């Protein structure tokens, strides 16, 4: 009834916030994070943040419908999911090795994950989208500057966050085009939306979701997603949890509903609506 | 003996095209806007469409995007199969007997008369109490189709939300957007209205709005987005209002759920998803 869950930061999916100078005020629910003492030791503190943002709305329903009580934390070992010489890192790590009874956020469904944790039916379609600023001409992942990009000269600059969906969906399919990004690898997206405006990336290839609401909440409207905001090998944003769970059924049916009360596209209204 | 899957299916265009078998009991050799051979399989369905009359089976050709994907999910994961066309016609609703029970695809599947559904079934809350849906093979929502010249803002125009006779609109009986209206409030005066002139069929409300013997259409907009590409004389009008997908339908028990879901998934990733929307759904303009 009281359940670990595993999240990660990621505007607008989940936004941490430190607490105030004495709790968790307003639609924020408290998190922990393991913070190190030092990087010679494991010592570390839990340091108590605060958490919000579209999937903590999801949580904040799901707790309320199907009946729990949780002890939210953020995943310090790695990001969304990675797996390494076969063992998994991330939130879906955390699921695996039952550190977590489940993972919300942008966690991307994908059939790799799936043979080793359950997800929930999906919240938010996602995939992978091309942002470019206002003027350059790619059809698509398809692009000849992508599947070929030293036919071109000089060639194409573009890049990925690496150790996530993304990059595993193009070292599965394109890869030629995989070892041409690695050298354009981003630590992060505000690297890459830098890397874009200031002309040093010609396009960034990364998830939907996130790519359509930096889009749309984009300072004079310059960085844009192709097509009218296109998604290559869709899927979508799903809660993981472990394999065989009980509350896959629960947490199923809940979602389901909120999608058809039209609690869902209230939660797009207040999070992920944009201006461009 | 067998360990062959029963597939209930529905005719739904462009994801169940149903065509009669040739005087050998074969299928016509069609061939794609790409030039490549479209897979046909044979489904045992019946011939009189009037209801409470006999059914007689009689076996027919059915082909579409829904049987491109069975043959895929059956190469895949390694099984054989048989395909019949669901017996009423319907999709499936839960109906009061005291007890209930589904109709259409949904009562075939828990009744035991199928072990898989492959066709454009919507997944909603009531059938997934029931029945397990597969991770979803295409997400779209719902639309209002109408004759070209017919005007109307979208579900939101003073002639839907507020009815009359002059403007006549409906639905396809025992379906998802039967369900959708027939559960939500803010839509009461919406299906009071259209449970008076609902049609068995979508074929059939498709044909009532060419013969202009209906006014609108509220249905699945990959269907309906589809129609008015094949057939310029019909429009859609407004944008999606509620947005769902399709999914596979199994029985809970089904020891396929985990391997389904993983096949959709590695279609989706590997663009075989996208290929079969690029073959079947989306093609041609007015
Ligand atoms: C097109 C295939 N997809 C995308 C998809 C399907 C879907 O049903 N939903 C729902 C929804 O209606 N859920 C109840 C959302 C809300 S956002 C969303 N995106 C897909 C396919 C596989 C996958 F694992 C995840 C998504
Ligand atoms: N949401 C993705 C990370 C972002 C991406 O790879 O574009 C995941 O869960 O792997």
């Amino acid at each position: 009834n009281h359940l670990s869950i595993v999240t990660l930061e990621e505007a607008p999916f989940v936004i941490v916030e430190d607490i105030d100078p004495e709790t968790c005020v307003r639609n924020t629910v408290p998190c922990r994070k393991f913070v190190k003492i030092n990087n010679s030791t494991n010592e570390g503190m839990n340091v108590k943040k605060c958490c919000k943002g579209f999937c903590i709305d999801i949580l904040k329903k799901l707790s309320r419908t199907v009946k729990f009580t949780y002890d939210l934390y953020l995943v310090t070992n790695g990001k969304h999911g990675k797996k390494v010489n076969n063992v998994w890192n991330g939130m879906i790590g955390e699921v695996v090795y039952q550190r977590a009874v489940m993972a919300v956020g942008s966690l991307t469904i994908n059939e790799e994950r799936s043979e080793v944790v359950d997800f929930s039916v999906p919240f938010v379609e996602t995939g992978i989208s091309v942002m470019v600023s206002r003027g350059t001409q790619v059809t698509g992942l398809s692009d000849k500057k992508f599947q070929r990009p030293h036919d071109y000269s000089p060639p194409f600059r573009f890049g990925t966050v690496p150790n996530g969906s993304t990059e595993r969906n193009i070292r599965n399919n394109y890869p030629y085009m995989h070892q041409y990004m690695t050298k354009f690898n981003q630590k992060g997206v505000e690297d890459a939306l830098v890397s874009l405006k200031t002309g040093k990336l010609d396009a960034f290839i990364y998830d939907a979701a996130v790519l359509n609401y930096k889009a749309g909440r984009d300072e004079g409207c310059k960085l844009v997603t192709i097509g009218s905001g296109y998604i290559f090998a869709t899927t979508g944003y799903g809660i993981a949890l472990q394999k065989g769970s009980p509350w896959k059924r629960q947490i199923d049916l809940a979602l389901l509903q909120f999608v058809g009360d039209g609690e869902m596209e209230e939660l797009e209204t207040l999070w992920l609506t944009g201006i461009c | 003996m067998s360990t062959r899957l029963k597939i209930v299916t529905i005719h739904q265009e462009p994801f169940v095209y149903v065509k009669p078998t040739l005087s050998d009991g074969t299928c016509k050799e069609e061939f794609t806007v790409n030039g490549d051979p479209v897979k046909k399989v044979i489904c045992t369905g019946p011939n009189d469409t009037s209801p409470g009359s006999p059914r007689h089976t009689v076996p027919q050709c059915c082909y579409g995007f829904c049987i491109d994907l069975l043959i895929k999910l059956a190469r895949t994961m390694n099984f054989t199969y048989e395909v019949h066309l669901v017996a009423d016609g319907k999709f499936g609703t839960q109906e009061r007997v005291n007890k209930k029970e589904w109709n259409g695809m949904m009562g075939e599947l828990l009744s035991g008369q199928a072990d898989m559904i492959v066709a454009p079934l919507t997944i909603n809350n009531e059938r997934a109490q029931y029945i397990e849906f597969s991770k979803p093979f295409k997400y779209q929502g719902l639309t209002i189709l109408v004759k070209k010249g017919t005007r109307i803002t979208g579900i939101n125009d003073p002639r839907l939300r507020n009815p009359s006779d002059k403007f006549i609109y409906a639905t396809v009986k025992q379906s998802s957007v039967d369900i959708y209206f027939r559960r939500q409030v803010e839509l009461s005066t919406m299906y009071r209205h259209m449970e008076k002139h609902n049609y068995e069929s979508a074929a059939e409300a498709i044909q009532a709005v060419r013969d202009n013997k209906l006014h609108a259409f509220i249905w699945d907009s990959a269907v309906l987005e589809f129609e008015a590409s094949q057939k310029c004389d019909l429009v859609t009008t407004g944008e999606l209002f509620f947005r769902s997908g399709f999914g596979i339908g199994m029985r809970k028990d089904s020891p396929w759920k985990q391997n389904v879901s993983l096949s959709i998934l590695k279609s989706h990733e590997n663009g075989f998803m996208e290929d079969l929307d690029k073959t079947w759904v989306r093609y041609q303009e007015c």
